[PDB]
């Protein structure tokens, strides 16, 4: 399963 | 044994030729599971491993939503690095990411990682402990700023530790048949005489899963990586590994070089030696 | 610093409208919320950077975009009763995990005709001799009556300023006839000063009430004046009678 | 910093003239991803030509598998062509069984 | 299979009182719980987001606690006053989704002023313009109850409290109306 946490560098 | 699940992520930008090209791919162990293409025509995260096919409509819409997601965000680093290193919107430009998880035999958490790069080298990388970051360059202590007032650390140590150990524990079971196998290589040992004084040794081993393997050279018991050449492990293309080891020789002492291939799928370690 | 346009929206059955949201400044995610008595907040779909990131529960006949200046409309096309909600869309800088900023939410009445729709008719009521003498301080009552549906914002202003001080406005208007099912609504609203301050007749009371109703492009072909958008006061001033 | 590609030409199993197989170039440790991988048949382009998906190793370089079913003969010269920002000229590999 | 409950859906506590607001998740795969704040038909004000590894975070009289096992968070209210009247409501980010909140139901909170020195009297106030029309009025202790009258043409308004600034007095009052002229306010 992915890891959909998105933080934008 | 011990097992990984591993997902890679490449964003490449096309400046003039359209919105960047995203691929991600799914590992457990060295077998692909997922694909998805940005280019493809699907638009859909795709199987690549027959175990996974188990998983409902729920899994398939979900992980699609979710690397569509991915290439978004990749989307807009692309630009926000571009600002960082005060580069051209001519340049080409590559994010690559890889994360995942390690248990066990007894399938409880080992290692987690999840590391980044701009252009091939290193940006920011998840540190053993789960965390904290370590930034490589400047522009990526910006990012470090950013991922310690989000919590980024905690978030990732959380599926790290949980959803990547518990969905890595539902893959292994499902594809027990394939995942848990070990084939043991088909080795063998090839000649070519160089010159009138001199032979070429190559010891093979075809066939083997997983890719972890161990080819190394003796002459007269004592190890041998002077006149050794050695290639990278590749794929055969049937889901089994291939790669050789090979020693220049003086013409006559070719019984005195032996190989040694050390492999899980073999019982006790090969010793190999020309006919 | 999210804006939503239109504020209020009056509409029949079987219609289309759009709802705008502006983000904040440098926002990337706009996310859709509908707010209904029934489900209370539930997640209708998200946008980052102008493309659709998530779905929630929204229905076929909703359809929503983020524009390239990442300002969105939600499409409402065949609306039933139902729809009657708050639609709040919220902006985040990145994708939404840990901020979600709320704009003040377009409030959709939709109705089965318009010709229920009634503007307030507002009245001040003077303070009482009995309660001057009594307590040295006297109290203002405005009644808003006869107007549905119950989209109304009521204010009180003291010599052609808004004074919040000693106000207070009922939370909820009240059904005029509880038992007819498209009752029009009434609204009560208190303002308190002290008696010498009442009795200084330079004091000018008037109590504001916003209607929200039909538009200048809404059809109408009654005798009664188009119940349109419109603010409608009574006054009372300073007397030592 | 451009990596340039390591080139392998190999059958999946040990060839056998007319026994039908499978025909892979593998390209590894290059950088960037941007790669043109032919299968030849006696210098000419061979067609139905798969590849597998982007991936790369811990140092970040990239690794593809260009993969064709074909049938060995004894005449046929197979060989993989690459083309790259770090190569000068396109760079030929024949397939050697006997390796 | 998320469902987010608040119980009770209504609380109401005496002015300078500590309270309790309760929130319930059925599926502890969260990445964090926030706590939100909504005056009647406005937009939401953010109170405080708890990460899943946080067990606390406060910020001035507010405290909020989480267990995600437990399915539970729990919202502290110290000192209470008059503008912490408001309805809150809890919300949850599923994993592997993509930020998007669900909410529960929330809590009305009804922070009852504390009534100094009560004087209940009901009054009758006339109309500035029109002909014998008026309304009758009771005001002035914050417990005191307003019923719903059984009668048709007899209309009558739930308590409301208003704030002097100038002389720190609050008042509870309700009004009463009829279309029946001559209408008895005693």
């Amino acid at each position: 399963e992915l890891f959909s946490y998105l933080i934008e560098k | 044994g011990s097992h990984s699940m591993r997902y890679f992520y490449t964003s490449v930008s096309r400046p003039g030729r359209g919105e960047p090209r995203f691929i991600a791919v799914g590992y457990v162990d060295d077998t692909q599971f997922v694909r998805f293409d940005s280019d493809a025509a699907s638009q859909r995260m795709e199987p690549r491993a027959p175990w996974i096919e188990q998983e409902g409509p729920e899994y398939w819409d979900q992980e699609t939503r979710n690397v569509k997601a991915q290439s978004q965000t990749d989307r807009v680093d692309l630009g926000t690095l571009r600002g960082y290193y005060n580069q051209s919107e001519d340049g080409s430009h590559t994010i690559q990411i890889m994360y995942g998880c390690d248990v066990g035999p007894d399938g409880r958490f080992l290692r987690g990682y999840r590391q980044d790069a701009y252009d091939g080298k290193d940006y920011i990388a998840l540190n053993e402990d789960l965390r904290s970051w370590t930034a490589a360059d400047m522009a990526a202590q910006i990012t470090k700023r950013k991922w310690e007032a989000a919590h980024a650390a905690e978030q990732q140590r959380a599926y790290l530790e949980g959803r990547c150990v518990e969905w890595l524990r539902r893959y292994l079971e499902n594809g027990k048949e394939t995942l848990q196998r070990t084939d043991p290589p088909k080795t063998h040992m090839t000649h070519h005489p160089i010159s009138d004084h001199e032979a070429t040794l190559r010891c093979w081993a075809l066939g083997f899963y997983p890719a972890e393997i161990t080819l190394t050279w003796q002459r007269d018991g004592e190890d041998q990586t002077q006149d050794t050449e050695l290639v990278e492990t590749r794929p055969a293309g049937d889901g089994t590994f291939q790669k050789w080891a090979a020693v220049v020789v003086p013409s006559g002492e070719e019984q005195r070089y032996t190989c040694h291939v050390q492999h899980e799928g073999l019982p006790k370690p090969l010793t190999l030696r020309w006919e | 610093g999210v804006t939503q346009t239109p504020k209020h929206l009056i509409t029949a059955t079987g219609q289309r409208v759009t709802l705008r949201c502006s983000p904040r400044s440098g926002d990337l995610s706009v996310y859709w919320y509908q707010q209904s008595l029934d489900q209370g907040l539930q997640f209708l779909i998200q946008y980052y950077n102008g493309e659709e990131r998530a779905k929630g529960n929204i229905l076929e006949r909703f359809s929503a975009q983020q524009f390239p200046d990442l300002h969105s409309e939600l499409n409402l096309s065949s609306l039933e009763l139902g729809d009657s909600a708050l639609y709040f869309c919220a902006s985040s800088p990145g994708g939404g995990h840990n901020e979600q900023f709320f704009g003040p939410g377009t409030r959709l009445t939709v109705l089965e005709d318009l010709k229920n729709v009634f503007p307030p008719e507002v009245a001040v009521f003077e303070p009482s001799e009995a309660e001057i003498s009594h307590t040295q301080k006297a109290t203002l009552v405005c009644l808003a009556t006869g107007f549905y549906p119950d989209h109304v914002e009521l204010s009180w202003w003291v010599n052609g300023k808004e004074v919040h001080s000693g106000v207070c406005t009922d939370p909820q208007p009240l059904k005029e006839q509880p038992a007819l099912n498209d009752s029009r609504y009434a609204l009560s609203s208190r303002l308190r000063v002290s008696a010498t301050f009442w009795q200084d007749p330079r004091n000018h009371f008037r109590c504001q009430v916003q209607f929200y109703g039909l538009s200048e492009n809404d059809e109408w072909t009654q005798d009664r004046a188009k119940p349109v958008t419109q603010i409608v006061s009574a006054e009372a001033w300073g007397r030592a009678d | 910093i451009q990596r340039t590609p390591k080139i392998q030409v190999y059958s999946r199993h040990p060839a056998e003239n007319g026994k039908s197989n499978f025909l892979n170039c593998y390209v590894s440790g290059f950088h960037p991803s941007d790669i043109e991988v032919d299968l030849l048949k006696n210098g000419e382009r061979i067609e139905k030509v798969e590849h597998s998906d982007l991936s790369f190793s811990k140092d970040w370089s990239f690794y593809l598998l260009y993969y064709t079913e074909f049938t060995p003969t004894e005449k046929d010269e197979y060989a993989c062509r690459v083309n790259h920002v770090t190569l000068s000229q396109p760079k030929i590999v024949k397939w050697d069984r006997d390796m | 299979k998320q469902e987010v409950t608040q119980i009770p859906a209504a609380l109401s506590v005496p002015e300078g009182e500590n309270l309790v607001l309760n929130c319930s998740f059925t599926d502890s795969a969260i990445y964090n719980l926030q706590w939100f704040r909504q005056d009647p038909g406005k937009g939401l004000t953010s109170l405080l987001l708890i990460q899943s590894s946080q067990r606390e975070q406060t910020s001035g009289r507010l405290n909020a606690s989480l267990d995600k096992s437990s399915g539970r968070s729990t919202l502290y209210i110290a000192a209470s006053q008059p503008g912490d009247s408001a309805t809150y409501l809890c919300a949850v980010r599923q994993w592997g989704s993509l930020g998007n909140l669900i909410f529960g139901k929330g809590t009305k909170l009804s922070v009852k002023p504390n009534i100094q020195n009560p004087d209940p009297a009901v009054y009758q106030l006339r109309d500035s313009k029109s002909s014998d029309k008026s309304v009758c009025l009771f005001t002035d202790d914050s417990q005191t109850n307003v019923s719903q009258s059984k009668d048709s043409d007899v209309y009558i308004t739930d308590k409301c409290v208003l704030d002097m600034r100038s002389m720190d007095f609050k008042s509870n009052s309700a009004v009463a109306w009829s279309n029946k002229s001559d209408f008895a306010c005693a």
